[PDB]
Order: structure tokens, then C-alpha cells, then sequence
């Protein structure tokens, strides 16, 4: 029964080890979006403002 | 009114449409052509309808006289205003100018009597100081024959004609204010008609006809009189020999260009001001900086000649050769004298459509700016504010909120309290992207009143904007105007004024929805530019918000913005005139938000652009009418003619400090990118940037200037790029980069030398002065001031004194014989004109002792003389010893009839000698009008400052201070200046009444008829008092000849003040004269005569080496209370009884006790002066020694004036020098309740621990 | 030993509860990824060429009123 | 056999203890991410109030200042 | 006892994983707060850039147009174009500290030269004489 319980512990530990790979996939997706914010911040740094010639009213 | 005279000098623009309107009402044919024919339609419409008034009927008869005279001349041709200038600069008629010729010939006779003795007195004065060996021979012939040189000039015969026409026209204006028809006066070559509004001149030989208004006559008189005085001054003085010929050729060349070119000649005249700077830039050491700005000037001159039809290659080359002859000279000091001849040609005629289309072009331009450069400048702006608040508050950071993404450098600097450099601000500009300052600048508005009293014209309402144009020039009847015209009239008559109410009028947003807001333009009075310049007028509340906004910027944040190796600098001069048109809301918005966060006012500093973007602007001149059939509101008006419909920009002025403090961060950004150091100086529309780089000391002078020029050029390119990124468009061709010179207020600075315009003040030395009544004394004081200013800028001293005497004699003769005053009775004119010696003795006697000469011989050498009475008596003794004036005149000075003046008049003017009828009458009229309008003002800011019984309190204070056993008049002046009396006098003095408030007080009746009759006749009283003085025969036996001037001045002050003083002594007003005390000796070689002969060892030592080239290289009220306590404790003694009176006087300004009050209360000389070593060791009275050093510098300037270098010997110069307690007899009347007005009274003692300030 | 083994299985069931939370994290990152992609689509629209590339975008004042005047007509 | 199974359980448990370094790594990436968003908000804050009429109805973005400069007329 | 001692080591590692449970839950709150922050940022960004004019247009010469080597400026003078440049070179010769015969000879040489590049060679030769 103790041997049966130990195999159940091993099976749950392998399930948590499969969860680790999904957590690492979260890290890659967070890092990819961080670059996307960074390149958008560069383009808002390079904005030129246009002023019209005559006021409307 | 009988107290207002027509204006002597021109303070108004020249408008073509006025001349066209007069000549079309008079139906006279004319040769003018208008860019807008709108007036030329409207008049016709009125003449189609039959509209007429008194001015139309009066002008028909004048035109009929002109047509009846022009029937006699068949081939007559009218010439317009510019094209006739060469004729009207040279016009003479012998028959019409007889009386002024006889008057000036009599002046030549009197000056020919006294000129030799004037020369002898000046020669003795020169020989006392040791310069007698170096006196030039030509100076004698120039002094004796000065009137002959004045009368031999080519502008004398023009000046007599134009002075006659001006004076006769002024007689017509005042007399008409019988129906006599003006008739022509047939001269030798000129036929003349003078009316109130029109002067018709017909030349009999050429059959040329000229029509002129009053403004043109005033302009021609000023121009010809300035040319006459300037040519006389250059002919007499020997240093201006080549400049005389060059400016004569300039006059001939431009006067030749006037008939063919016309009004575009003034563009060349305005181009004469860049050209001196370009020709001075040609002599630079550096490589390509020589002909940079001359190329732009020559290209624009070629464009001016090409656009007007003179497209010939021969003409331009001859103009270049002529300009090369005029502007090339060897002396640097004579290069900048061409700036003085800038106004010698006249002023252009103007029209509103051209200025309107120029502002329309500039304010309706699209732009694209860059966000990054704007945020970098914003980061530098924040860094400057942070460093200022750290410097004034002990290194503490101001209240601000850094964002989450702030850099670690900025956060650690905020935590550790460390300042920020510019590099950290520019590199980490994203750390200031979302900062929000706290409120740390107070709004002090109830403590200042100095600004609203300044007069500023107010525009009309928006519902009634056509009221400025008369019914005569309009096709429709305009609405009658109800708005007030001036700022001070609304401000004083305001029943409820709150300084925070107009700020709420901005913040609440009522200015965008105000039905009565209006801005208008008006043409400038004196601009050489043909397009001209404009000044704006707006309504009451918006102008008040503008004044409060500029005060808030000036008193707060803007004070933050004020500032084996050597250092070299090079200069950039730029113009800032058109920057205001370039500012927009997007560029100024972030800076205005930061100022809103600092000052705690929501949307306040953004007011100008938001108001201007929704409003229609127009240029207003009465003679230029809108092209409208009926009355139409401004928003329906088309975008043509004088109207600018929806502007994007800033008005000239009105936000200048904000634009300046926004502009400086971009200069620092260009400095950081170029790696240079900047010192920045801002003049009026001129900016000088000094670029500094560190250089080795071992390098020669040639390479260091090349290095400074290289880094300055690189900085200039980077600065042009960064100013273009925000949209200013610096336009590099107009700016100038130099390695030596920069321009500022005094003159040109050239490598430690000052190049000054000495001949401008001589051109400003004219007859009469800008006063509402013609006074002789103010005119003579103006002559003395202009001659003294010319002496300080480098003119010769003795020649200026002789010209001053000649101009005083001529001014007295014009004031007696050729005047429009009807109060000049025959009881004073005939005795003065028949007796020559009486008039000469009146002209030569100094004014502190009763004469009409306002220039002293000590004043020619030093700026400050101590006692005017003692200096005047010393000058009179010099004139007696030189036989210029008789001895008995001195006795007359000591037997003069005393005048009537109280203790208050003595305390206001401590050096006065109680003379009869000396005070300027315009000042008296302004003081009475200002006092009346400030007492009778319902303004709640003036609740208790001005009372009806103020004058009795002021006289009681003066009689309390100066009726003690010893009279000290200088200390009482200092006490009254810092008391409530001087506070009221300072508030009344800053209000300029001008003509308008004097007329308004005349309609109110504050000026009584006795006041008008008495103030109308004071010139006759001055001449009567002078005649009674000089004809009296009373002698005093205590007057010894060649006695001390100090004892004579004490006896004079005791005699004139004997009613008030009653024999008590007077202390603290006597000082020895500068010229009498000091005797000079020059040691070229072999010892001193004075030291060996007299044994005197009290002297100052001056040394000039040989072989040097001179030509080339708390609250204010608390401080007032402290000053009152200090002067009263010092002058009247200190004990227990005297400190109580000092506490009672000082309590009225600040809220302090007795113990707290005890605890808290405790030039042209530089040409020699760079080489001069002054040692004061052999001296043994600080004022006498300081004026001695100034006299020594003046003597060494006079010695080397005409010589280029010191020659072969060292120059050595020697200038030898030859109360327990006062108890109070009166008792203090004081005031029953202390005034609690915030301008004057300080409610809190504030910092009692700090005894400084 | 058996009592300790039931305790170990008891804590392992609590540790297996985190899988729904990690999927909840994944949906939040997916929601952000849509939000950034719309902003990148909005950012690329106003980009133009500048003569002189740089590709600096220009933002108008109200809705793009200034862009009709400054820009070259296509 | 049971003791050998315990060594396998400990060996699989060691890598789960190493997951704490990865979880701390996600914390640093989120901290870097919120600074990067804060730069965008700082750029949005400056652009919005420099250009007039762009605030998307916030009741006058310039008027976000504090009001106590001894004024208080209300 | 050894097997029981190992089981206590198993329990202690599982409690350490339970301490990690709260920290991972804290990450989910911060990601949730960032998505609200970027969504409000998206709403403000969508309001601003509605112009939508990756190239569609060009600016109609609003650039600074930086200065060429041939064109003159405040930095320096370079001879170019027609009539004004000859006058500037003539003014530099007339304002110089040279001898009068040398100045007249340079006037003759300047009147000889016609080409624009040869005017530039004269100006470099002229400045060499002034520096020498």
C-alpha cells in the first residue's frame, strides 16, 4: 500500500513538472510583449506635431 | 484753454490718406496714388450726397485760393512727399525770413562781443590743470568765430525758412481755436500759403507745387535743424575731418536718390544701419568672417534697385563704389558715428494695408514641429527652475512629483538633495515627461500699484468698432462711441476693483465669451522701415490681466533665469523682432502648464493664444476707412484690407518674459550638443550670445580667436537646426557672427573698447522742448544736458561750452522776439532787446544763482558736482576774473530778492536758494492734476493713502523736522522720501497725466481760473525777475573779491532763507568746487614746479607708459522704517527722547515695537584708462578724492585726444589738492488712526532675527 | 508512514489546484496581446515618409485639419 | 523498493524547488513592463495637453493644478 | 524510521511549494492591473491618432535646407552667383592692410577672372595674402 501511495506521489510530481514547461512558455510570451511595448515607445518618441494656419472660429 | 500750445516736435506717424483727404475736400488736384482707393470712393459718395460741415467749407475757400494762384503758373506740376525732399531740404526765400535773420544776426553780434573772453576763461581753466602747453591754435579761431561757422553752413538758409513756417502755422492753430481767407505771400522765389491744415508752396522758377500738412513741417524743421547743428559740430571739431566729407557725400547721394526712387529710398536708408556693422566685420582676424554679412546687404540693395525698375548694371556698381567711399575708415572710433546719422533723412509715409498684409502673411502660416527637441528644452527649463529653488532655499528640492519611469539619477538626486547639471537633463529627458510641480510662488497683488498708473491706450468695444472712423470718411453713419480711451481713467474711476477678480475672469473662462473684447493696431510714430511697426490696443480687463501676468512672471520664476589655461569668447548677434509672430500654442503650452503648476493658477498663462484664435483683428487709422456699405460685425468681415481674421501667433510685447524664458533652454541645448559655454545678453530686440572655450595660455593671440570662431560657427549651425525644429526659422543670413564686436545700449564693444555715437545728442540739441507750454528754462536745461552727454561720449569740452552759450543766447532771443505767446508784454520785450549787456549777463549767469545758463565748467570734466550754489559762485568768480562779467553782478547775486517757499519745498529740494519763479510749470500742472485725481478716486485700493488733508500733514512733518535750532535740510529729505509723504509723492509721480488728464481736470474744474492765469504768465515773470536782478544796485560791504566760495554760498543761503531760518545755522550743504581745489602738473621730464615751489605733498599720482597704441588693441516698508530710524538716530542725536519720535515715524510704515526697532536697525576715458596707473599713496573728503581721480582721467583723455599713440616718453601727472544733539521744538501732529493699506503699511514684522535689509 | 503518505497526497492535491490559475494568467496575456496589436495597427497608419528613411509619424490638431495644408497632394 | 521510490520522489521534488527562481524572474519582467507602460503614459500626458482640444473630455487638462496661492475668491 | 524521515523531507518541500503559491497569485494581480492600464492607454491613444493620412505623403519643403559649401552664410563667405560676390571681394581688397600697388594688381587679376570656380580660387589666394 505504501508502494502504491509512492507511485501516486510520483505521478502527481510528474504533473507538476509538466506545469513548469507551461510557466516557461509564459515567460517567453511576457518577454515578447515587452519588446512590443518598447518599440511602440520609440515611435511615440518620434512624433512630429502639425499646426494649422488659420483658427476655425 | 490758453495753456495748451500746438506741438513743437513730431510724435506722430505720417499717413498718405490724411494728405489725400485734405486735398480731396479742398478739390485740389494731386499726384498721389493709393494702394486702396476706398477713401477715394467714400469722399466722392459724400460729395454726391451733399454732406458738409465747418471743416469742408473752410477747405473749399483755401482750394479756391490755390486754383486762383495756379492760374498764373501754366506749367505747374505737383510733386508727392518723398520725391520733393531734395527740393525741400534746400529751399530759401530772402523776403519771407527777415525777422529770424535779424534775430540771429543780433545773436552773432552778442557772441562776437563775448567770444574772446569766453576763450580766455577756458584757456585759464586749461592752463590751471597743466594742459596749457598742448592747446591747439585752431581752437581759438573756432571759439571766436563760432557764429560765422554756424552761419556759413549750407543748412542755415533752409532752417530759417522751415522755422518760420512752423512758427506761423502754430500761430494759426492756436488763434483759430471775421472768416479771414489765407492769402499767398509773394517772395523772391517762393509763394507761400499757410493754413491750419495745409501749406501750399509754389516755386516761381521751376513751377513746382508742394502741399504739406503740419506733421511734414515739424519733420522738416527737426531734420534741417539737426543737420545744421551736426554739420556745425563737425566743422568746429578737428577730430571729425574725414567723417564730415563722408557724411556730406552720404547726404548728397541719398538726396539725389529721393526724386527718382521716392518712398523705396527709405529701405536703403534703413539698410545703412546694417552696413556699418558689416564694414566693421570686414576687418576681422578670422578667415571667412570678413565679407559674410556684407554679401547679404549688397544682395538686398541690388534687390531694392531691381524691383523698382533700375535694372542696370552701371547704377549698382556706382552705388557700391559710393558706399565703399562712405563706410571705409581707418579709425575704429569713427566707424560707429554713422549710427548717429540714421534719422537725418526723414520718415516714410505709411498706409495700414501693407502692415496688415505683412502680419497676415506671418500669422497665417502652417508649421510642423518636433516633439523631441521641445521635450529636451522642457527638461532644461525644469532643471533651471530646480537649480534656482535649490540656490535660494538652501539646496532643497521644490515640491514636485516625479513619474514612475524616472531615472535613478534624478530620484537619487531628489532623495540626496543634489543639484542637476544640463547633461543629466538632456540625456534623461523622459524623466521630466510627466512631472507636476507644486505651488511655491506667492501671488503678491495688493502690495503693488506702480503698474496700473502707466498710461496705455484702450481699444473700443466690439459692438462699436467703427467709432474710430469719422462720419466724413465713411459711407455709413458710425455708432457713437461710449467706451473710455485710457487705462488710468477706467482704473481710478472703478468703484469695485479686485486684483483677484480679473484672475477669476481668466480662470472661469469669461474672456472667451466676452461680447466686448477687441484688439486693434496702430502705426508707429518713428520707424525708418516702409512697412513700419504696429502697437496694439485692447480693452480694460484683458490689459489688466496682461499686466498682472507679466508682473507674476517678473517677480517670480523669471528671477531664477537671471545669471596654464585661459578663456576666449566670440559673439553672435541676432534679431528677436519677428519671434512673437512665430510662437504658437503647441510650443508654449507645456511651459505654460509648468508655470500654472508653480503659480497655482489653472489655464492662466495660456490666455493670449486662446483669445487670439477666435477673434478678428484690425488695423485702425482714422483716415483709412473699411470697405463696407453698412455696419457689419467683425466676424462677417472678409480677410482683406486692414483685417486679420483668425491669427495664430503672439502680439508684439504682451507675453515677452514667457517667450524669453522659453527661448533660453534651446540655447543651452545647442550649447550641450556643440560642447561650448554660453553667456547670453538680451537687449531690446537684439540678442548677443558669447561662446567660450578654454584655450592654452602659451598660444598666441591669433590662433585663439580662430579656435573661438570655429566653435562659435559650429554652435551657430546646431542652434539654427534646433530653432528650426521648433519652428522659429532663424534665417542665418540676417544674423551676424563676430570675433571682436557686439552691440549693446551704450554703443559697440570692440575688444575692450567702446565705440560711441557722440553726434546724436548734438542732433537732439534743438530749440524748445516737449512741453505743453513754451518755457525758456526747460529748453536751456535740455541744451545743457545734450552738450554734457556729447562731452561724455567724446566731444570736445570747450567747443561744446561755446556752442551751449551761443544756443542759450539764440534761445533767449527766440523766446523774446519770435514766439506765439501773447502774454509777452512790451514792458519786458523792448527793455531786454534794446539793452544788449542785460541779455548777455542773463545768458551767461548760472541758473542756481538766478541766471539761464545750466552748464557749469566743473560739469564738463566730472559727472557729479556737489553743491550747485558753490560751483555757480566759483564759475561767476572765474567770469569776473576773466572780465566776461562785471564785479557788481556778484553783489547783485548776494542782494537778490528772496522768494516765498515753505519748509516742504526746502525738504523736497535741499539745495534750493529760494529763487523767484524757477520751477518748471508742466511739473506743477502734472502734480496738481495727479493729486486731484488720486484724492478724488473711488478705487478701494486707495482707501486711506490720499486724504483731503494730506498737504497740511506733509507741511507739519517738514516743519517738525526743519524748525530745530540747527537746520539740516539733507537729512529731512531722506526722512520724507521714506515716509508716507514720499510714498504719496512716488505714487503721484508714476502717474503720467500728459495732455489728456490735464484737459480732463480742466473740464472737472480742479484747475481754477486763478491757476490757469497764473501758470500762463510765468515766462514773463522769469524775464522780469532776471531783469530786476541784473538792473538792481544794492551792495554788501562784507563781499571781498576772490574770497572763499563756501563762505559766499553760506551767506547767500542765509540771506535767501532768512524768513524761515531766522539766523539759525545750516549744516551739510557745502563742499569745495572741483576746479578750484585741484591744480595739475605734467612731468614730461625733470621734476615738478609745484612740489619744489610750494612744498605741497598732497597729490594723486597718474602714470601712462610710452609706446602704446591708443587707437587699436524683507519688505520694502520695513527697509524704509529701518532707514527712517537710522537717519533720525544719526542726524538729530540718539537718546531716550529721540528714539520715541523715531519709533513714531517708523511705526507708520511697518508694524514694529521700540525694542525690535532698536535691535534690527544697526565713457570716452577708456582710451587712456586701460593704460593708466593711478596711485593714491601720496594723498593725505572721499568725494573730493573720487572727483579728483575722475578729473585726472579727463585731463589724460584731453591730453591724448588727437594723438594716436603715446610718444617716446612716460607721462606723469600730479593733481595737488589745495552737533551734540538737535532737540525738537515742535510737537508731532501725526494721524489719529494708522493707515492699513497694503501698499505702504506692513502688517507683519516678518524676519526680526535678520537685521540685514 | 501511511498517515504521512496521506498527508503528502493531501498537499499534492492543493498544489495541483494552480493549473487553473496559470491558464487564467495565459488569458490575461492573450488579452494584452490583442490590445498591443490594435495599437501597433493604429500607430502604423499615420506614418509617412519625410524627404531629405526616418518614417516619423505626424499627429494633427483636432482630427487632422493641418494635414490637408502641409502634405503633398497624392 | 519503497526507499528507492523515496529517492525518486526527492529527485523530482528538486526541480520544483528550482521553480522559485523562474517565478522571481517573472516578477522582474512585470516590474520592467510597468515602467515601459509608464513611459507611454508620460508621452501621452505631454502630447494631450500641448495640443489643444485633444483631451477626450477630461474637463480642461491644464486645470489639474492645485489652487491655494492665497487666492480663494469663491 | 529512515523512510519516515524521508517523508518529513517530502512534506517540507511541499510546504515550500505552498509558499510559492501565494507569489504566483500575486503575479496574476499585477498582470491584471497592467491590462487595465494598457486598455485605458489604448482608449487615449485611439482618441489622438485619428488622422490616418508605410508611406503616403511628403512634406512640401518645410525642412531647414542646410547650407551648401558654395552658398554664403553667417558662418563664412564663399563667392557665388553674379554681381554681389565681386563687390564683396573688391571690398575685402579695399579694406585690407596691403600695399596700394599690390591692391591694384589684385584688382586687375579680379577683373580678369570670369569663372565661378576661379573666383573661389582667387578668394583662397586673397585670404592667404592677408594672413601672410
Amino acid at each position: 500500500k505504501i508502494h502504491e501511495d509512492n507511485q501516486k506521489i510520483i505521478s502527481k510530481l510528474e504533473s507538476l513538472l509538466l506545469l513548469k514547461g507551461e510557466v516557461e512558455s509564459i515567460k517567453k510570451q511576457i518577454n515578447r510583449q515587452n519588446i512590443s511595448i518598447s518599440t511602440l515607445e520609440g515611435h511615440l518618441s518620434s512624433i512630429m506635431i502639425a499646426i494649422p494656419g488659420l483658427g476655425k472660429d | 484753454n490758453q495753456i495748451l500750445y500746438p506741438e513743437v516736435h513730431l510724435d506722430s506717424p505720417i499717413v498718405t490718406n490724411k494728405i489725400v483727404a485734405i486735398l480731396e475736400y479742398a478739390r485740389v488736384p494731386h499726384a498721389y496714388s493709393l494702394e486702396d482707393p476706398t477713401l477715394c470712393q467714400n469722399i466722392k459718395h459724400r460729395l454726391k450726397n451733399g454732406f458738409s460741415n465747418q471743416m469742408i467749407i473752410n477747405n473749399v475757400e483755401v482750394g479756391n485760393v490755390i486754383k486762383s494762384k495756379l492760374r498764373s503758373y501754366p506749367a505747374h506740376s505737383h510733386i508727392p512727399y518723398p520725391n520733393c525732399n531734395q527740393d525741400l531740404f534746400n529751399i530759401e526765400d530772402k523776403e519771407s525770413t527777415r525777422k529770424i535773420r535779424e534775430l540771429l544776426k543780433k545773436g552773432n553780434s552778442l557772441y562776437s562781443k563775448v567770444s574772446d573772453k569766453v576763450f580766455q576763461c577756458l584757456r585759464d581753466t586749461n592752463s590751471r590743470l597743466g594742459l596749457g602747453s598742448e592747446l591747439r591754435e585752431d581752437i581759438k579761431e573756432k571759439v571766436i568765430n563760432l557764429g560765422v561757422y554756424m552761419h556759413s553752413s549750407q543748412w542755415f538758409e533752409p532752417f530759417l525758412f522751415w522755422f518760420t513756417v512752423k512758427t506761423e502755422m502754430r500761430s494759426v492753430i492756436k488763434s483759430q481755436t471775421r472768416r479771414h481767407t489765407p492769402v499767398f505771400f509773394t517772395g523772391s522765389s517762393v509763394e507761400l500759403l499757410i493754413s491750419r491744415d495745409l501749406v501750399a508752396i509754389i516755386s516761381k522758377e521751376s513751377q513746382h507745387v508742394y502741399y504739406l500738412t503740419f506733421e511734414l513741417v515739424l519733420m522738416y524743421c527737426d531734420v534741417i535743424e539737426g543737420r545744421l547743428m551736426t554739420e556745425t559740430a563737425m566743422t568746429i571739431d578737428a577730430r571729425y575731418t574725414e567723417l564730415l566729407g563722408r557724411v556730406r557725400y552720404m547726404w548728397k547721394l541719398i538726396d539725389g536718390f529721393f526724386p527718382a526712387l521716392g518712398n523705396p529710398t527709405y529701405q536703403i536708408v534703413a539698410m545703412l544701419e546694417p552696413l556699418s556693422l558689416a564694414y566693421l566685420q570686414l576687418r576681422d582676424i578670422t578667415v571667412e568672417l570678413r565679407g559674410a554679412f556684407l554679401n547679404h546687404c549688397f544682395t538686398e540693395i541690388h534687390d531694392v534697385l531691381d524691383q523698382n525698375g533700375f535694372s542696370d548694371e552701371g547704377t549698382y556698381h556706382e552705388l557700391i563704389e559710393a558706399l565703399d567711399y562712405i563706410f571705409i575708415t581707418d579709425d575704429i572710433h569713427l566707424t560707429g558715428e554713422i549710427f548717429s546719422f540714421f534719422r537725418s533723412f526723414g520718415h516714410p509715409r505709411l498706409e495700414a494695408v501693407t502692415a496688415a498684409e505683412n502680419v497676415r502673411k506671418y500669422m497665417n502660416q502652417p508649421k510642423v514641429i518636433v516633439y523631441e527637441t521641445l521635450m529636451k528644452g522642457h527638461a532644461i527649463f525644469c532643471g533651471i527652475i530646480i537649480n534656482g529653488y535649490r540656490d535660494r532655499h538652501g539646496g532643497s528640492w521644490p515640491p514636485l512629483t516625479l513619474p514612475l519611469h524616472a531615472a535613478d539619477t534624478i530620484r537619487n538626486a531628489q532623495a540626496s538633495g543634489d543639484g542637476l547639471t544640463h547633461e543629466q537633463c538632456v540625456d534623461n529627458w523622459k524623466s521630466f515627461a510627466g512631472v507636476k510641480f507644486g505651488c511655491f510662488m506667492p501671488l503678491s497683488l495688493d502690495s503693488d500699484l506702480t503698474m496700473y498708473l502707466k498710461d496705455k491706450a484702450l481699444a473700443a468695444l466690439q459692438r462699436e468698432w467703427d467709432s474710430v472712423y469719422p462720419k466724413e470718411f465713411l459711407r455709413y453713419d458710425p455708432p457713437k462711441g461710449t467706451g473710455s480711451r485710457r487705462l488710468v481713467d477706467v482704473f481710478l474711476n472703478d468703484s469695485s476693483f479686485d486684483p483677484y477678480d480679473v484672475i477669476m475672469y481668466v480662470v472661469s473662462g469669461a474672456y472667451l465669451h466676452d461680447p466686448e473684447f477687441n484688439l486693434s493696431y496702430s502705426l508707429k510714430e518713428k520707424e525708418i522701415k516702409e512697412t513700419g511697426r504696429l502697437f496694439a490696443k485692447m480693452t480694460y480687463k484683458m490689459r489688466a490681466c496682461q499686466v498682472i501676468a507679466e508682473n507674476l512672471i517678473s517677480n517670480g520664476i523669471g528671477k531664477y533665469f537671471k545669471d596654464a589655461y585661459e578663456t576666449v569668447s566670440a559673439f553672435i548677434t541676432t534679431d528677436l523682432k519677428k519671434y512673437c509672430l512665430n510662437w504658437r500654442y503647441e510650443t508654449i503650452s507645456l511651459f505654460a502648464q509648468r508655470l500654472n503648476e508653480i503659480y497655482g493658477l489653472p489655464s492662466f498663462f495660456q490666455w493670449l493664444h486662446k483669445r487670439l484664435e477666435t477673434s478678428v483683428l484690425y488695423v485702425s487709422d482714422p483716415h483709412c476707412p473699411p470697405d463696407l456699405d453698412a455696419h457689419i460685425p467683425l466676424y462677417k468681415v472678409p480677410n482683406d484690407q486692414i483685417f486679420i481674421k483668425y491669427p495664430m501667433g503672439g502680439i508684439e510685447g504682451y507675453c515677452q518674459k514667457l517667450w524669453t524664458i522659453s527661448t533660453i533652454p534651446y540655447l543651452y541645448l545647442a550649447a550641450y550638443e556643440s560642447g561650448v559655454r554660453i553667456a547670453s545678453l538680451v537687449q531690446g530686440d537684439n540678442q548677443t550670445i558669447a561662446v567660450t572655450k578654454r584655450v592654452p595660455s602659451t598660444w598666441p593671440y591669433n590662433l585663439k580667436k580662430r579656435e573661438a570662431a570655429r566653435v562659435t560657427r559650429d554652435y551657430f549651425v546646431i542652434l539654427r537646426q534646433r530653432l528650426h525644429d521648433i519652428g522659429h526659422h532663424l534665417k542665418a543670413n540676417e544674423t551676424i557672427v563676430s570675433s571682436h564686436f557686439f552691440v549693446y545700449s551704450k554703443g559697440i564693444y570692440y575688444d575692450g573698447l567702446l565705440v560711441s555715437q557722440s553726434l546724436k545728442s548734438i542732433a537732439r540739441c534743438v530749440f524748445w522742448s516737449e512741453t505743453i507750454v513754451d518755457e525758456t528754462r526747460a529748453a536751456c536745461s535740455n541744451i545743457a544736458t545734450t552738450m554734457a552727454k556729447s562731452i561724455e561720449r567724446g566731444y570736445d569740452r570747450y567747443l561744446a561750452y561755446s556752442l551751449n552759450v551761443l544756443k542759450v543766447i539764440q534761445q533767449i532771443l527766440i523766446s523774446l522776439g519770435f514766439t506765439i505767446n501773447s502774454t509777452m508784454t512790451r514792458d519786458v520785450v523792448i527793455p531786454l532787446l534794446t539793452n544788449n549787456d542785460l541779455l548777455i549777463r542773463m545768458a551767461l549767469l548760472p541758473a542756481p544763482i538766478g541766471g539761464m545758463n545750466y552748464l557749469n565748467m566743473s560739469r564738463l570734466f566730472v559727472r557729479n558736482i556737489g553743491d550747485p550754489v558753490t560751483s555757480s559762485i566759483a564759475d561767476l568768480k572765474r567770469m569776473i576774473l576773466a572780465s566776461l562779467m562785471p564785479e557788481e553782478t556778484l553783489h547783485q547775486v548776494m542782494t537778490q530778492q528772496p522768494g516765498d517757499s515753505s519748509f516742504l519745498d526746502w525738504a523736497s529740494d535741499p539745495y534750493s536758494a529760494n529763487l523767484v519763479c524757477v520751477q518748471s510749470i508742466t511739473r506743477l500742472l502734472k502734480n496738481i492734476t495727479a493729486r486731484f485725481v488720486l484724492i478724488h478716486s473711488p478705487n478701494p485700493m486707495l482707501k486711506g493713502l490720499f486724504h483731503d488733508d494730506s498737504k497740511e500733514e506733509d507741511e507739519g512733518l517738514a516743519a517738525f523736522l526743519m524748525d530745530r535750532h540747527i537746520i539740516v535740510p539733507r537729512a529731512a529729505h531722506e526722512i520724507l522720501d521714506h515716509s508716507v509723504t514720499g510714498a504719496r509723492e512716488s505714487i503721484a509721480g508714476m502717474l503720467d497725466t500728459t495732455k489728456g488728464l490735464i484737459r480732463a481736470s480742466m473740464r472737472k474744474g480742479g484747475l481754477t481760473s486763478r491757476v490757469i492765469t497764473r501758470l500762463s504768465n510765468y515766462d514773463y515773470e522769469q524775464f522780469r525777475a532776471g531783469m530786476v536782478l541784473l538792473t538792481g544796485r544794492k551792495r554788501n560791504v562784507l563781499i571781498d573779491k576772490e574770497s572763499c566760495s563756501v563762505q559766499l554760498a553760506r551767506a547767500l543761503r542765509s540771506h535767501m532763507w532768512a524768513r524761515l531760518a531766522r539766523g539759525r545755522p545750516i549744516y551739510g550743504l557745502e563742499v569745495p568746487d572741483v576746479l578750484e581745489s585741484m591744480r595739475g602738473h605734467l612731468i614730461r621730464r625733470h621734476e615738478t614746479c609745484v612740489i619744489c615751489e610750494c612744498g605741497s605733498v598732497n597729490y594723486g599720482w597718474f602714470f601712462v607708459p610710452s609706446g602704446c597704441q591708443l587707437d587699436d588693441i524683507p519688505s520694502r516698508s520695513l527697509r524704509s522704517a529701518v532707514r527712517i530710524a537710522t537717519v533720525y538716530s544719526w542726524a538729530y542725536g540718539d537718546d531716550d527722547s529721540s528714539w520715541n519720535e523715531a519709533w513714531l515715524l517708523a511705526r507708520q510704515r511697518a508694524n514694529v515695537s521700540l525694542e525690535e526697532l532698536r535691535v534690527i536697525t544697526p565713457t570716452s576715458l577708456v582710451r587712456v584708462a586701460r593704460y593708466t596707473t593711478i596711485s593714491n599713496d601720496n594723498l593725505s573728503t572721499n568725494f573730493i578724492y573720487q572727483q579728483g581721480m575722475l578729473l585726472g582721467l579727463g585731463v589724460l583723455e584731453t591730453l591724448f585726444r588727437l594723438e594716436k599713440d603715446t610718444g617716446s616718453s612716460n607721462t606723469v601727472l600730479h593733481l595737488h589738492v589745495e552737533h551734540p544733539r538737535i532737540p525738537s521744538s515742535r510737537k508731532l501732529e501725526l494721524r489719529a488712526e494708522l493707515c492699513t493699506n497694503p501698499l505702504i503699511y506692513d502688517n507683519a514684522p516678518l524676519i526680526d532675527r535678520d537685521a540685514t535689509r
